[PDB]
């Protein structure tokens, strides 16, 4: 199983996210208390890439899904056999891959070889005119009560740099519950957090 | 130089009003009919300080100019200031412990927070 | 499918009727009937004893077919059929294909059909008469899917066709009841008598 | 072309319809005062039948979509030919049928012989316990904007009873105008009579 | 569809190059072409001039060929084809087939094809060389369907590729530019030109 | 009986106020730099009485209880009561037919209003 420990590197490299409202119904919401993406099914992630320096060309980002339950971290984290074979494809991803990146060309997917789990890879962009980060749209396709894929268990979405060979550079995990109502499975359990 | 102004918006403002939220008296006695006097034997069950504290919400505190803020634990901390006081004791209640400098919702989980001088 | 086959109650000259035990209400029940809407609520893999009470003994040969369609009419033209998870997950009793709904355990001469016109499942045991002391033969049947799986039933109500047939397969008998399979059968029984009253 | 002047008959044969919202993105809805429901496409229209008095058994409720407009009745109210080879079948109405009924096993679908149009069948059921009405979920296939089909021109609907042999019980006609946003065009619609 | 024809820009020998009309951003202008975005945007069954400019003069015989592609990678084994109503309508010039998108008016020799094994829509006229005081020979397109036409593009936004071939068949040359067919051309330029902004 | 008032909050309410929703004399003055006196030649142009007149809005007039309502038509009554007496002359608004008995958005069109006695 690949490491979750939060590598900062030399490059400074730090996830942003969006201070979206606790709504009902958001397309995608964050805990900062708990470090916890709340997300929909086939919506738009935008996480944000702060680096202290710029890296070289050739870089890539890489996001992998794993289980933050230890009972739980020999099973890969996919998709339910039944989302599995619902056409829902974006025309780029396999159909067991839970992460999925929207507005970008040239999005990599990848099945690894050793340790047999989905890897997600868009290649790295510097911050535009103005900006201070580099957006990318992250999509997952499952929710965590999946029956046969993610089974009601919560998961950790690791985020990592590395260059055209493939040495890690920098990572960043954060856990994702992925449901219905994001902004309400935040609050609950921003009341799990504050005892009594 | 001049505009020395005759103070009139300074801190007695608080002190004066006496009319502006506290008169806030209703539901009245008119031609009262229902009535039975009876002896006194059920005791009295004073209600508690759970819920005139207020469990804290976590979307609020946005418009909320930070002396509104300060005032509210002021709120929940006057009345407070009665109940270890003088009258009935009542314990602590959950929400005290950010009656605390930050915030309410600091992060504990998820270490590493960007390693620097 | 495109013939859908007839949801009607089927008598006959055989006086063959259904026949379910009257168990409790409780929330966490395995088996549970209602008289007044005819609708079994039960669980998954879990045991569903159906009575079969005759009038008269049918000749030896006789077979018992279980087939469940939708009782909506917009969702017809869909198979009643296991949900793509539960298709793939390892829980066969080792003579059932993992599409089928409906078994029947506590019987060794069971038959199952993919009907080939109607494309449908039908779920077959021979017909034993009653035994010793008894007036009805209990079919022990096991669905295998709740009825909120998603790619299968998907919240739809369905009504589970009991037919009786002699070997050749022309048709003695046949009698429907809804069902509703979920995890709480008992329970979801009352919610839809509190449905009636109103 | 089939007349649209009401029919109430011997029977007390009058149209229910729910009183839904105005909201922008409403199922189905319907005016009081144009007579007119708007609704979406392929979604569920119930409208009610209040009836004075019991039909006999062995009666049906046909349903039929005529044009308002005088110059567009010679043209059938049907689908585009675009919606006429989508794959939006409920496995009992033909591609070319702009009305659709759901909940219901014996529907009728009709391609009449003389006059070449489009009648949508149900047989009558009494109103059940505690209910004065018999609902029918209608489904509408098409907007009335389809290129080929409707063309931006107003609809009658018409709801007609007969008895088994087909001669007609009674008859009540109410406008539809089916695109996107039902509850805004039944506004537009309101400011159009003030 | 089964292989989708190449969309990569293919210069050859000849120096081919596509010239577009330098015409203005107006709300309802017949046809314009963006250079930032290598975009023409038209209407429906309106004239569309592309110049073809060469370095050098091809040989007799030589055709050009049009063929409109999905800019979307995941539309792209749906053939380009008019909507379902469009295909039905009395819109004909009288040499087009009712499905092919892509017209050319102005010219007797053209040619439309349904090619047979990548089942698609091909519009070819033969070339001319440029005329006396011209360095350019105008083909004036005709597009038959707007892009959110349903059954058809059906809001997806389109490539049209311009080949050249001579009499064989073999390729000399492609140059390829989008299409995005509204009913307003030119302010569809300004919003796809605050999208790049 | 008793509880005669010694009357308090009767019409007397408007007239007494004076600080409650005419002092609403912002954007100061403070140490004036841009200035230059020029000779009188360019002409007044006062503004209309077209846009201090208020075009009726349809969705409006629910919550509004009609104290408010008739009091907004004289709004703009008493500042017309001004420009038809003393002043400048204007027209009279397109929207003055409304300032009638029943609605400003009666029906007219589509008739067949009812047959009754
Ligand atoms: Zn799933
Ligand atoms: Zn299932
Ligand atoms: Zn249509
Ligand atoms: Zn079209």
């Amino acid at each position: 199983v690949p490491s979750q420990k939060t590598y900062q590197g030399s490059y400074g490299f730090r996830l942003g996210f969006l201070h979206s409202g606790t709504a009902k119904s958001v397309t995608c919401t964050y805990s900062p208390a708990l470090n916890k993406m709340f997300c929909q099914l086939a919506k738009t992630c935008p996480v944000q890439l702060w680096v202290d320096s710029t890296p070289p060309p050739g870089t890539r980002v890489r996001a992998m899904a794993i289980y933050k339950q230890s009972q739980h971290m020999t099973e890969v984290v996919r998709r339910c056999p039944h989302h599995e074979r619902c056409s829902d494809s974006d025309g780029l991803a396999p159909p067991q891959h839970l992460i999925r990146v929207e507005g970008n060309l040239r999005v990599e997917y990848l099945d690894d070889r050793n340790t047999f789990r989905h890897s997600v890879v868009v290649p790295y962009e510097p911050p535009e005119v103005g900006s201070d980060c580099t957006t990318i749209h992250y999509n997952y396709m499952c929710n965590s009560s999946c029956m046969g894929g993610m089974n009601r268990r919560p998961i950790l979405t690791i985020i990592t740099l590395e260059d055209s060979s493939g040495n890690l550079l920098g990572r960043n995990s954060f856990e994702v519950r992925v449901c219905a109502c994001p902004g309400r499975d935040r609050r609950t359990e921003e009341e799990n957090l504050r005892k009594k | 130089m001049t505009s020395q102004s005759s103070v009139i918006s300074n801190s007695c403002v608080t002190m004066e009003r006496l009319s502006h939220m506290m008169e806030r008296a209703w539901c009245s006695q008119e031609s009262a009919l229902s009535e039975e006097e009876e002896d006194t034997t059920r005791p009295l069950e004073t209600v508690t300080f759970k819920d005139v504290a207020v469990d804290l919400t976590q979307e609020e505190w946005e418009q909320m100019k930070p002396a509104q803020r300060n005032l509210y634990r002021d709120v929940m901390l006057e009345n407070y200031s009665n109940l270890v006081t003088v009258g009935c004791q009542v314990t602590k209640p959950d929400v005290i412990f950010k009656l605390q400098e930050e915030e309410p919702w600091v992060m504990e989980e998820e270490m590493f927070g960007r390693h620097c001088p």
